[PDB]
DNA sequence: TCTGACGCGGC
DNA sequence: GCCGCGTCAGA
């Protein structure tokens, strides 16, 4: 073999680095959706 | 003498001491 | 980023070699520029004009006009157009390479219990292959929330995981592979079941396909995916619609090594028996009456059956009375399905007939007719071939009586031929010539001589001593074509003969003795010639085969049966191709 | 192969490859529709070969298989 | 037949006939000599000048520019490898030698030769020069701390060969080979023109060169065909050749020529070219010792060249071994000295063109770099220097008898075919035509033949018997592979008449190289042994001469593979030979001097030697043993002991046997009671069957010993640390770890735990809205910090047994450090304190024992003891503080080392030595084989289909011999389990012994408790020896099955295991020896479902060692194809390796449980249109509507 | 994101000069040789008639 | 650098092709669905 | 090594 | 219009 085929990327999210979030980016966007009637949502939403 | 030779560097030290 | 500068272990960077050809065209631009500002002699304005042009030339193709510049390690450097060609290339090498994921390989082993469609798996591989499946799964069925979860209660192998993962794989067809891939046959469909170990197990009636043999190959195994994919599988790729050759019509599957000495063994025949001669009605007769351990599997016996035979032209007969058959065939007789004459089972069962049966139950009873019969007969013939204990001593070699004289008559003839040479009676190449021939045919007239003296076996039986085909084993192993042939016999229990120095020409003394014998050390000398000749012989042509049919499959990979009817009324004529002493085609 | 092969679908539909592309927009069909309830894909089998199955007992006539296209 | 210590203690009852002429030379010469040579001289040898000598001879005198300067050789001296063998391995560094010369310079007024160098420079010194790595005494290299070999080369012979193309008539040449430059040539033609070039060329005719010095006609059909005038137009057009467009010059082209040819530095035969070319052309009249070209020899070479064009001599051969010669390791590195001192003497002639100093001294002149960092390259980058392989004993000596036709100087994998690969009849005594590789290389390795040598100008001879008139004498001489041509050779077995006479008149034998029948009368030299043809490898083969060639190559080089285990067990079924190789490599403890056991314990054997009978000594020597020991292939290597307290050895006997071995038997396997029969498929096509008796007895189980090593760098964030401390991470992870961030020794760690644990730091989170809530909510704060620990790889366990730390350099290390390693260097120096102390001990009572002169004899012994432990008291710590330069930017690397049992499983390979093999299918519980009536079971099922086939009967009488051996044991404890005495044990033994075979044992010479050890020893079976081809016959084989109370066959009565009914036809039954081979299925299986992926590519990786990805290769794509498998071959090529957004979009897909695919297009192809759009090209998509 | 480089002297791509046959040569119909000679500095060619 | 000159367009219209691009190949099952689909229009036209 | 397709120069 | 001698392209 050669050196050229051993340095790999580091620098992405590897198709589990990127699944372990969508997992987490909707979790919230629905736990949320228990909370205030609307208001705090509104209020979270803004100011994050 | 200009002899098909590629490589410069002689067609270079040719005219070069001349 | 496709000539990257990434830093690595060691507290290193690892370059591209276009970085260091654009380094250098990129500053001989320059001083090319500010030699054209300050008014330079031509001299050096042509020096410099050169060597740019030396520079982009190097860069998009060095070593077409030059000397194709080097690194510091001395190497000859990858310029632009040396990466999309040859074999390591980017066409042939990532285009249609793609090393793939969801895939393993390990060892292959026989399992001997499967089906034609089963498989083994170490639970190991399985729970990598499948992982997000099995994710998925947890997941749904409430007992892990997030992912963390499920890849954290999957490291511990829990419990439940072995059954959801068995659920998983119910029907989930995988691939199966070895490595120098030939023919279509060369990858089939299976359906795994779990196995514990660490070794891929697949049914033997395959092991012919895959070319497989088990000291040591490892096959690769993939999984399919979609619903169209692992569909596809199941329909155009499962081992069970794999029976024919698509070579030729000739089926694949048939029994190979030693499920066809088990059957030839209990499908012969013996004269002076236990129980000959006696009278059964049907298969559970004989049955019962062999497990008593009174009759002789090898007797003669009598049974009157009685069942349904399929014509030819789509009719189907009944066929009924007593038959003269024998133990060991009638045990056959439950695994042949209704639909097929016994005329078929009826006699000694060598491997040519044993085809014969599989083709022929499939070109009239169906396909999944000819798998379940196949599956039969090995679970019959692996039975069979144990309770008979074949094994080969070495005297079950049995050199034949008469080789020293037949030695000594050819010895003296070839102090002869030396005589009619020495006086300058006889020239060189024909005393040579003559010689060979001597040895040639006095070696063929001894190996001859075995047959008879290990094929055959006289008994004084009642009444006198008359000749009978011997049970010999290592005359059954090749009777049968099991695993041998003629010539191997001949080596073991005739003498070696003539040795080809490199070239072909014979060598003017032959090895006399044989290998039940033992040799001389000379003679073994003269032997590793061709012994290494013929073994270097193949490796040097593993790459030729491969280069042909790439080359043909270049040629015609874009032919497709695309129409029913072109509607010509032009073709060839055919004949059968004599070849002035035979038909030799039909 | 549990209990339906190739062998038997092949005598309704033909050319066995017109069998994997119905096939697969019926189990395609029968996956869409929420049948993952999750309670009977623990003790029966996938729909990849429930479909299969249903062409093979000849209950869907692939005549009318597409016309569930239509139904897209 | 003991007349020794090990066998006194298992003999071994042999076989054959023939008398033992002469014993196998010691095995590794080939690779120690070819170092003496170098480094050493001897004048009863000849050599009184050491090859370094010779190369420093012919340098030294330059004399720069005119400067009154000199530079003259005088001396040379050797140092002292700091550290001795065993520590410079465990340090990891080199053992080396420095190396120092002696120069004198001399000068006065330098005027124009006004006394120019006469009155100054009084003055030398011994300039240091460079290093120089010494081998150790067994032939292997240190390199880095890592045991290498450099394999021996053959080569093209320095000389004058004459050919022919035979794509014509006629169509000679010649070559004068130079050892080191440019070989000419001269070809001729169809019509007789007799051409020439250099190297490679314009065909110029060959009357040039002469020119350029200036029934016989060619010259004439020569002569009128070139244009050239006279002297110097010869030289102004070669100089066009090898410079073309060079505008030629006057005094220039004058050097060029008589520089491509005579230039002593530039062009050379070295005594064989010279020598080789003379004997060539009989011309004694040119100096055989100046080694330049000269005239008078090519006018001879054309000469020949027409003489042979007119029928009147012979073309040569390439391949007959009198052409290609050996050149070792001690020539190599002679060569690359060579180089380093042509480089370093040219810049000499420069550092004298910057004079400011006063009295200048002879050693700023002289530099060393260019010499170390040349040598040292070829030793650490030459293909000609590999790994040992460590397999086992027969691994090691192997490959130091290999001998390879590769490297620089020879031929390429795919530049050979069909000539360079076989045995020319030349092979015969020098390399085995048996042993090779089997993939691409198969006739360029050619290991070698046993009784082989080499002489002084490296061709390899070969040892004969002469014969005078008919009667075999004894001399013995070496004869050379070209002497050989004329004579004729018998070969060892043809029987001789109590005189040494040929009793029979017509024989074989090698008249013309070849082979052929002849009378006695025309014979002069008989072979000295029977295995003299085959390897040292091939020689472990019981009945070779019953089996086939491709089969035994198989069963030679597998055996060589084979992993050792446990408790050694010798083979039943031997050839006499694994005495010799074992002793014959440095594994095992061969007592230096004779005397007794002083006091043994498995570290170390104290030997207290009476002088009385033995040469000027010290009354007592010491042997350390090696436990655990690790080796390239992680096996696990440790010798035991063997004497015990209070016995008499001699000088030559095995005191402790080591790696594999067994009182001294070179023993790699076991033996298993097998039967022949195919079972239930369970064998089917080569498979085998195990019982279950074999795995929980630990008979195939070995040791193997990973080494794991972790590193702390100093990174551009700040340094990384090894502290125990690392948040998310619980005390029951960490539980198994210290105070100090490392594991104890002793914990069994598992698949996945902390070995050393490590943090690096991070920065730039500017982390995502989601992750920030998240954090808000648990008041989550956001460590700075990443651990990036050692971690066992999943799928290995076992347990730890060292721990070795590296600390930093220039800096005081802390409480835990400094003082940790003064304790370390203390549990080192106090404890070898008390062991000096123990010698000392003994030393002192074997002083007062003979105090009846100590006065003054050994008054100072003691004070060398001391010497040396301070010696390593202070080399324990005269490291850089921190044992290692530590290549800087490292803080402090740590190593672990971890070692774990393995049994054998369905999957791994087993072979017996006679070529067969196959994979472990299954194991059977005890009861379910088939047993034999007495109630022992079987434990392998062989399968009987594969021996016809594939000819190795010779596995057959290997099985008939094992069962005889194996009833002669029975017989003995049958004897044994009562009346434990010992002279009708003397007569069982007679029995078993003396019975057959014709050398009767001499078992008189043992007492009544040697045979009581030897009787014990022989109750598994009775050791047997058949040599190679002196082998015991069938009639042998079945006496001795008849005494052991068996049939005469192999053949008894077997009955299944899950009936009890019996199986018609008598089955075959033996002991057959069986090894298993290091191709373990714990290290293939290699599952992947997602990892990282290629950087310029986007695919994922390969091999296992990272998390592979298995090829789909391209031959794999036409299956797809003609199965009209669409789909399958689509997503095999997208959504699989490198569809960027597919890979997650399926990897969602598949976690949720939706069905949809999105196959854009693949990675590779845009890589592909980005390259050839770097150039003018312009390759795109479109869209078309006609 | 490819970039770009601006060369002070045009440059001849040596594909379309030593490809065999040449297509440069094949156009300017003159034996290579002769045009290698041009662009090497070795001679001049009237581009003004 | 022959094609190249002559501005050469390609229809894909091959095995081999459709291979480099990632589509479903014009053979086995590809024309099956070229088929069916097809099918498709003349109903819901 | 080769085997040739394809040359493009001496005559 | 051709008998020999090159380069290139795959082994
Ligand atoms: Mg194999």
């Amino acid at each position: 073999s050669t050196v050229g085929d051993f340095i790999e990327d580091k620098n992405n999210y590897s198709p589990i680095e990127a699944a372990n979030l969508e997992n987490l980016r909707e979790a919230i966007k629905e736990l949320i959706e228990t909370g205030l009637t609307e208001r705090e949502a509104k209020v979270l939403m803004m100011r994050f | 003498l200009k002899g098909k030779t590629s490589d410069p560097i002689r067609m270079y030290m040719r005219e070069m001491g001349i | 980023d496709l000539r990257p500068l990434v830093p690595i272990e060691g507290g290193r960077f690892a370059t591209s070699d276009l970085n260091d050809l654009y380094r250098r065209v990129i500053n001989r631009n320059n001083r090319l520029k500010k030699l054209l500002d300050l008014n330079a002699p031509d001299i050096i304005v042509r020096n410099e004009k050169r060597m740019l042009q030396e520079a982009v030339d190097a860069l998009l193709d060095n070593g077409r006009r030059g000397r194709a510049v080097t690194g510091s390690n001395k190497r000859p450097l990858k310029s632009l157009a040396d990466m999309i060609k040859g074999k390591q290339g980017r066409f042939r090498q990532n285009l249609l390479g793609k090393r793939v994921d969801y895939s393993g390989r390990s060892v292959i082993t026989v399992g001997p219990s499967l089906r034609l469609h089963e498989c083994g798996l170490p639970k190991k591989m399985a729970l990598e292959l499948f992982k997000p499946f099995v994710y998925s799964k947890l997941r749904l069925g409430g007992h892990a929330t997030t992912i963390k979860q499920a890849k954290r209660m999957v490291e511990l192998e829990e419990a439940v995981v072995w059954d959801i993962l068995e659920t998983v794989i119910n029907e989930h067809p995988v691939l199966l592979n070895r490595a120098p891939t030939l023919h279509r046959l060369g990858i089939q469909a299976f359906e795994p079941r779990l196995i514990e170990g660490k070794a891929i197990q697949l049914h033997p009636l395959v092991c012919a396909a895959f070319n497989a043999d088990f000291d040591g190959d490892q096959m690769a195994v993939h999984v399919p995916l979609t619903v169209e994919s692992q569909l596809e599988a199941r329909v155009l790729m499962m081992s069970t619609n794999n029976i024919l050759s698509p070579a030729s019509g000739q089926p694949i599957i048939t029994p190979t090594q030693d499920i066809v000495l088990g059957l030839y063994y209990i499908t012969r025949e013996k004269e002076g028996a236990r129980g000959e001669g006696k009278l059964f009605s049907s298969y559970e007769d004989v049955s019962r009456a062999y497990n008593s351990g009174t009759i002789d599997i090898h007797a003669k016996i009598k049974l009157r059956i009685d069942r349904q035979v399929f014509d030819t032209k789509g009719n189907t007969y009944n066929e009924k009375g007593v038959v003269n058959t024998t133990v060991g065939r009638a045990l056959l007789l439950n695994i042949l399905p209704e639909g097929l004459s016994f005329s078929l089972l009826n006699k000694v069962l060598v491997k040519k007939e044993i085809s014969k049966i599989i083709n022929q139950a499939f070109r009239v009873l169906g396909g999944k007719a000819t798998v379940v019969l196949a599956d039969k007969l090995m679970y019959a013939g692996f039975k069979y071939s144990t309770l008979s204990g074949v094994s080969v001593g070495v005297d079950d070699m049995t050199i034949p009586d008469n080789k020293e004289a037949k030695i000594e008559e050819a010895e003296k003839e070839i102090k002869q031929i030396t005589e009619q040479y020495q006086s300058s009676l006889i020239t060189e190449n024909e005393r040579y010539n003559n010689i060979i021939n001597i040895w040639s045919k006095t070696s063929d007239e001894v190996g001859a001589s075995m047959m008879d003296a290990i094929s055959k076996d006289t008994v004084s039986i009642n009444g006198e001593k008359k000749e009978i085909e011997s049970f010999n084993s290592v005359y059954m192993m090749a009777k049968s074509g099991a695993r041998g042939s003629y010539n191997q016999m001949r080596q073991l229990a005739g003498m070696r003969g003539l040795m080809a120095k490199p070239d072909g020409t014979m060598i003017e003394t032959a090895i006399t003795a044989n290998f039940r014998e033992g040799l001389s050390v000379l003679q073994y000398f003269t032997s590793t010639h061709g012994a290494r000749k013929g073994l270097a012989d193949t490796a040097l042509k593993t790459a030729n085969a491969g280069y042909l049919t790439r080359r043909l499959v270049d040629v015609a990979q874009d032919l497709v049966v695309i129409e029913e009817d072109c509607g010509t009324d032009d073709g060839l004529m055919f004949s059968a191709i004599v070849e002035d002493g035979e038909v030799k085609v039909p | 192969m549990a209990r339906v092969t190739v062998e038997d679908c092949l005598d309704k539909v033909e050319t066995r490859f017109d069998l994997v592309v119905l096939a697969s927009m019926r189990a395609n069909k029968i996956l869409k529709n929420g049948y993952s309830e999750s309670m009977e894909n623990e003790k029966k089998e996938k729909a990849t070969v429930v479909a299969l199955r249903e062409i093979a007992e000849s209950e869907i006539t692939s005549e009318q298989i597409l016309r569930n296209e239509i139904e897209g | 037949m003991s007349y020794s210590y090990a066998e006194k203690k298992r003999i071994r009852k042999e076989f054959g006939v023939l008398p033992h002429i002469l014993d196998v030379p010691y095995l590794l010469s080939i690779q120690t000599e070819s170092y003496k040579k170098f480094l050493t001289v001897d004048a009863a040898k000849g050599r009184l000048h050491s090859g370094l000598e010779i190369v420093l001879k012919q340098s030294f005198p330059v004399e720069s520019k005119n400067g009154q300067y000199e530079l003259h050789y005088v001396d040379y001296q050797i140092g002292e490898p700091t550290f001795d063998e065993t520590e410079c391995q465990v340090r990891g560094a080199t053992y080396d030698a420095p190396l120092n010369v002696k120069l004198r310079l001399v000068v006065y007024n330098k005027d124009a030769l006004p006394n120019e160098k006469i009155v100054e420079d009084i003055r030398e010194e011994y300039v240091y020069m460079g290093d120089i790595p010494l081998m150790t005494t067994n032939g292997t290299f240190i390199i880095n701390g890592t045991e290498r070999v450099v394999v021996s080369q053959l080569h093209r012979s320095p000389g004058a060969f004459f050919s022919k193309d035979d794509s014509e008539e006629g169509a000679f040449s010649a070559r004068i080979i130079p050892y080191r430059g440019s070989w000419l040539d001269f070809e001729f033609d169809s019509k007789g023109i007799i051409w020439a070039r250099i190297d490679r060329k314009r065909k110029f005719c060959a009357t040039v060169i002469l020119k350029a010095l200036g029934r016989g006609r060619y010259i004439s059909d020569t002569l009128k065909y070139d244009l050239t005038r006279n002297t110097d137009e010869a030289l102004v057009e070669i100089y066009k050749v090898l410079r073309p467009g060079d505008p030629p010059a006057a005094a220039s082209v004058k050097a060029l020529f008589e520089g491509l040819f005579f230039i002593e530095s530039r062009y050379s035969l070295s005594d064989i070219g010279r020598m080789k070319l003379n004997a060539r052309l009989g011309s004694d009249k040119v100096s055989k010792d100046i080694y330049t070209l000269e005239n008078s020899d090519i006018v001879g070479v054309i000469e020949e060249l027409i003489n042979i064009r007119d029928g009147k001599g012979k073309v040569d051969d390439i391949d007959h071994l009198g052409n290609r010669r050996v050149r070792s390791v001690g020539e190599m590195v002679e060569n690359q000295f060579r180089i380093g001192l042509y480089r370093v003497e040219k810049g000499i002639r420069e550092s004298m063109s910057l004079v400011h100093k006063d009295k200048l001294m002879p050693k700023d002149i002289v530099n060393s770099k260019p010499i170390t960092a040349a040598i040292k390259e070829f030793f650490t980058s030459g293909a000609l220097s590999q790994f040992m392989d460590q397999d086992n004993p027969l691994s090691e000596v192997t490959h130091k008898r290999r001998i390879s036709a590769l490297g620089p100087g020879g031929l390429s994998r795919d530049r050979a075919g069909f000539e360079v690969r076989d045995v020319h009849a030349t092979h015969y005594g020098r390399l085995c035509p048996i042993e090779t590789p089997e993939g691409p290389n198969i006739g360029l390795i050619n290991s070698l033949a046993s009784y082989a040598r080499v002489n002084d100008y490296g061709f390899l001879e070969a040892p004969y018997r002469k014969v005078v008139d008919g009667k075999v004498t004894d001399e013995i001489e070496y004869l050379s592979a070209i002497d050989e041509d004329n004579y004729v050779i018998a070969q060892a077995s043809t029987k001789l008449d109590e005189n040494n006479h040929f009793v029979e008149d017509i024989i074989q034998c090698r008249s013309g190289g070849e082979a052929i029948f002849t009378e006695s009368s025309r014979v002069q030299y008989m072979d000295v042994s029977a295995k003299q043809m085959v390897s040292a490898a091939a020689a472990l083969i019981p009945f070779l001469e019953h089996d086939d060639a491709n089969r035994v190559l198989m069963g030679a080089n597998m055996q060589r593979q084979a992993v050792p285990t446990l408790k050694s067990e010798k083979p039943l079924v031997g050839t006499g030979m694994e005495k010799i190789v074992a002793r014959d490599s440095g594994n095992c403890i061969i007592a230096r001097n004779v005397g007794e056991v002083a006091e043994v314990d498995s570290n170390r054997i104290v030997i207290k030697v009476d002088t009385e009978k033995s040469q000027t000594s010290n009354l007592v020597d010491i042997y350390s043993l090696t436990k655990f020991k690790r080796s390239n292939k992680n096996t696990c290597i440790n010798q035991r002991p063997i004497v015990n307290v209070g016995d008499k050895v001699e000088a030559g006997d095995i005191l402790a046997d080591g790696f594999a071995t067994d009182f001294g038997e070179l023993s790699l396997g076991h033996n298993l009671m097998v039967a022949f029969m195919p079972w239930n498929g369970y064998n089917f096509e080569d498979s085998i069957l195990l019982s279950e008796r074999i795995v929980k007895d630990d008979k195939y189980t070995s040791i193997h010993i990973e080494e794991f090593t972790c590193v702390a760098r100093d990174t551009k964030l700040g340094p990384e640390e090894i502290t125990a401390d690392i948040p998310n991470v619980s005390e029951s992870s960490l539980a198994k770890l210290d105070e100090s961030g490392i594991v104890h020794i002793g914990a069994n760690v598992e698949a996945g735990d902390i070995l050393v644990a490590k943090i690096t730091p991070k920065a730039e989170q500017q982390l995502t809205p989601e992750e920030r809530l998240l954090r808000a909510i648990f008041n989550e704060k956001a460590s700075n910090v990443v651990d990036s620990s050692l971690r066992m790889p999943s799928g290995t366990s076992g347990t730890v047994i060292n721990v070795q730390v590296f600390e930093n350099d220039k800096g005081g290390k802390s409480k835990r450090a400094l003082k940790i390693e003064k304790e370390l260097i203390d549990k080192a120096r106090k404890d070898f304190d008390e062991e000096f102390a123990v010698i000392e001990s003994v030393v002192k009572s074997s002083i007062e024992q003979e105090v009846v002169e100590k006065v003054q004899n050994a008054r100072e012994y003691y004070e060398e003891a001391k010497i040396a432990i301070d010696a390593k008291f202070e080399a324990k710590k005269k490291s850089i503080t921190q044992s290692n330069e530590l290549s800087p930017g490292v803080l402090k690397t740590v190593k672990v080392f971890v070692a774990i049992k393995k049994r054998i499983q369905p999957g791994d390979k087993m072979a017996g030595r006679h070529g067969n093999k196959g994979v472990v299918s299954r194991v059977l519980p005890v009861e379910d084989m088939p047993y034999m009536e007495d109630g022992t079971p079987v434990d392998v099922c062989l399968n009987p289909l594969g021996i016809p086939s594939r000819m190795n009967i010779g596995q057959i009488l290997e099985a008939h011999l094992g069962l005889a051996s194996y009833g002669l044991g029975k017989k003995i404890e049958k004897t044994l389990e009562k009346t434990r005495k010992a002279a009708e044990l003397r007569k069982t033994l007679e029995e078993v012994y003396n019975s057959v075979g014709d050398k009767k044992v001499n078992l008189e010479a043992l007492n009544d408790e040697e045979i009581l050890t030897l009787c014990d020893n022989l109750k598994g079976g009775v050791p047997i020896a058949t040599p190679v081809f002196d082998g015991a016959k069938e009639e042998d084989i079945k006496s001795l099955l008849k005494i052991g109370g068996f049939a005469t066959n192999g053949q008894m009565k077997l009955f299944d295991g899950r009936t009890g009914k019996p199986f018609d036809r008598h089955v075959t039954v033996g002991y057959m020896y069986m090894l298993k081979l290091d191709h373990l299925v714990d290290d293939k299986m290699h599952a992947r479902s997602t990892g990282s992926y290629s950087l310029v590519t986007q695919q994922p990786l390969g091999g296992k060692a990272q998390f592979g990805g298995q090829r789909f290769g391209e031959m794999e794509v036409w299956a797809l194809q003609a199965y009209g498998a669409a789909y399958t071959l689509r997503e095999m090529l997208t959504v699989k390796s490198d569809d960027i957004a597919g890979r997650s979009k399926m990897y969602k897909n598949i976690v949720d449980g939706k069905l949809t695919m999105n196959v854009d297009v693949p990675e590779s192809f845009n890589v592909l249109r980005n390259e050839v759009r770097a150039l003018g090209i312009d390759m795109d998509f479109d869209y078309s509507s006609e | 994101r490819m970039g770009h480089i601006d060369l002070v002297c045009p440059v001849v791509h040596i594909w379309y000069l030593k490809s065999l046959p040449s297509r440069i040569g094949l156009f300017l119909d003159m034996p290579l040789k002769n045009v290698e000679k041009v662009l090497y500095f070795e001679s001049y060619i009237v581009t003004d008639p | 650098t022959e094609a190249s000159i002559n501005s050469q367009i390609d229809n894909l219209r091959g095995l081999k092709e459709n291979v480099l691009i990632g589509r479903l190949i014009p053979a086995g099952t590809g024309l099956a669905v070229r088929k069916e689909s097809a099918k498709i229009e003349k109903m819901r036209e």
